[PDB]
């Protein structure tokens, strides 16, 4: 339940949509169907990766060693581009995918 | 103007947990007519404060009494603009976090702005309507003056 | 074997200049003075006197290595005033203070003995 | 072991903690000296934290000038309790633990072996991985 809530991208409530994504993007998200199909396929791929991870790492250890520090890169991007977290953004989730 | 906030506070505690530092004490003030809690660290050696004191707090984005910003570069030989020198205690910090009472759908009704004055922190909770002048990474001045 | 002679800490050799003036290109109206064969005995007085001047915005000194005798002084001043003028005024004021101090000490000695 | 093999050793390390306490307020002349010993300094003296009734800087306000570039990091002091992260004052930290470096400025926290030391993810490790050897070398020298 926590995994689905954290990684699902509910596109139905539409109030979270108006609060987080911009107005010209929320109408696009609510109108298109190819966007919705891609967004559901992304979560399907994430679920399969979750099962693969659980097979590779029993005993539930998250700590791992990998080459790129994604969270610190995201923090640097936020500070470099003066991102304000209190406002809706202009990033299209299809562009993200 | 450039005055983001202005209110009169009363000191309720000086160190509820204990004396953590020799020359720094953490005031726990509460507002009047605004109902805005404050948690401020004040150099007490230079500016002594004791219980029950009332001071007028002003938080301004500039000191120059006309609107122009300062660029953050120190210069003492600039008395020409006649800065806001009617206060006793002045600090200079950078707001680093604006917590809120948001949710998935409803917007926020109470905010909490944190400012770091080169180590000496400050949290200023209250209503979300009079706390709108604060944006993160923005330089902010603090001005205090004890009322007799 | 590798011991430098003791007199090398205060004697300028053939070719060495006592003081050389260089500008600082990072900030306007800044200048660096390099003094050879000196130490804190002069650096501290000159710095503390430069700080008294209200038209001096920066004034410091440092010894880059304790085994090599050389003093670097950096002073930045407000426009319509030059760091060379600030330096010369500082030295003149120090000399005046020392002369007055010597006069008063001599008169105090005279008062103390046979008086 | 993909960790920095060299770090601050015990004398700058016993003194950076005292420098980075909250109480350290520096006079104008002391700031002049310390900036005179900075090799990667722009040339502009930052605005003092305490501006009235006497201009006073702070140890963190100068370690911010020492820290290079725009480095973002979050460490934890060696005397950080097990209740601050849970209860209130999570981001206020009464004892001045929970080191935070945003945009190359030491916003809060006390620096110790767990921040400047030879451990993974420390401030020096982040400085290396972000800026390179040529800037980490100056980092070490300026700190010392």
């Amino acid at each position: 339940k926590a995994f689905e809530k954290k990684f699902r991208f509910d596109y139905t409530n539409e109030r979270a949509l108006r609060r987080t994504l911009q107005e010209d993007l929320v109408k696009d998200v609510l109108s298109n169907a190819h966007i919705q199909n891609e967004l559901e396929r992304e979560f399907e791929r994430m679920r399969e990766d979750r099962e693969v991870l659980r097979v590779i790492f029993p005993t539930g250890d998250s700590k791992v060693v990998l080459p790129c520090n994604l969270l610190r890169m995201i923090w640097n991007a936020q500070k470099i581009f003066h991102i304000n977290p209190r406002l809706p953004s202009d990033l299209h989730p299809i562009k993200v995918v | 103007a450039g005055i983001l906030f202005e209110d009169i506070f009363d000191v309720k505690d000086i160190d509820p947990e204990g004396k953590k530092f020799d020359r720094v004490s953490r005031l726990h003030c509460e507002s009047e007519s605004f109902k805005m809690d404050l948690i401020l660290d004040v150099n007490i050696q230079i500016y002594p404060v004791d219980l029950g004191d009332k001071f007028r707090l002003v938080i301004a984005s500039t000191l120059y009494e006309d609107g122009t910003l300062d660029d953050g570069e120190y210069n003492p030989t600039d008395d020409r603009p006649s800065r806001a020198d009617q206060f006793e205690y002045v600090m200079y910090g950078k707001v680093y976090r604006i917590e809120g009472d948001e949710t998935s759908t409803e917007a926020a009704t109470r905010l909490s702005a944190y400012v770091s004055y080169g180590g000496l922190l400050m949290r200023l909770q209250g209503d979300a309507n009079n706390l709108h002048g604060f944006e993160v990474d923005s330089r902010v001045y603090l001005l205090m003056k004890k009322l007799a | 074997m590798n011991a430098p002679p003791a007199f090398e800490s205060f004697l300028l050799f053939e070719g060495e200049k006592k003081i050389t003036i260089n500008k600082d290109t990072k900030v306007p109206n800044a200048c660096l003075f390099t003094i050879n064969k000196e130490d804190h005995t002069l650096g501290n007085i000159i710095k503390s006197q430069l700080l008294k001047d209200p038209q001096v915005l920066f004034a410091g000194y440092k010894v880059p290595h304790p085994l090599e005798h050389k003093i670097i002084i950096r002073v930045q001043t407000t426009p319509d005033y030059s760091p060379q003028e600030a330096f010369t005024n500082a030295i003149t004021d120090l000399i005046s203070e020392l002369s007055l101090l010597e006069e008063r000490f001599r008169v105090a000695i005279k008062d103390k003995q046979e008086g | 072991s993909n960790r920095p093999v060299m770090g601050i050793v015990q004398d700058t390390l016993t003194a950076v903690r005292k420098f980075t306490k909250r109480d350290v307020f520096l006079e104008r002349g002391e700031v002049m000296n310390l900036l005179m010993f900075l090799s990667t300094w722009d040339g502009k003296v930052p605005q003092p934290a305490i501006l009235k009734p006497r201009p006073l800087w702070t140890g963190k306000q100068i370690f911010s000038l020492i820290i290079p570039g725009h480095i973002n990091c979050i460490r934890t002091h060696s005397t950080h309790p097990d209740d601050e992260d849970s209860g209130p004052y999570k981001h206020i930290s009464p004892g001045d633990t929970k080191v935070v470096v945003e945009n190359g400025e030491l916003i809060m926290g006390i620096l110790c072996k767990k921040s400047l030391g030879t451990s993974a993810g420390s401030l020096v490790h982040i400085s290396y991985l972000e800026m390179g050897h040529d800037i980490t070398r100056l980092f070490y020298s300026n700190i010392q």
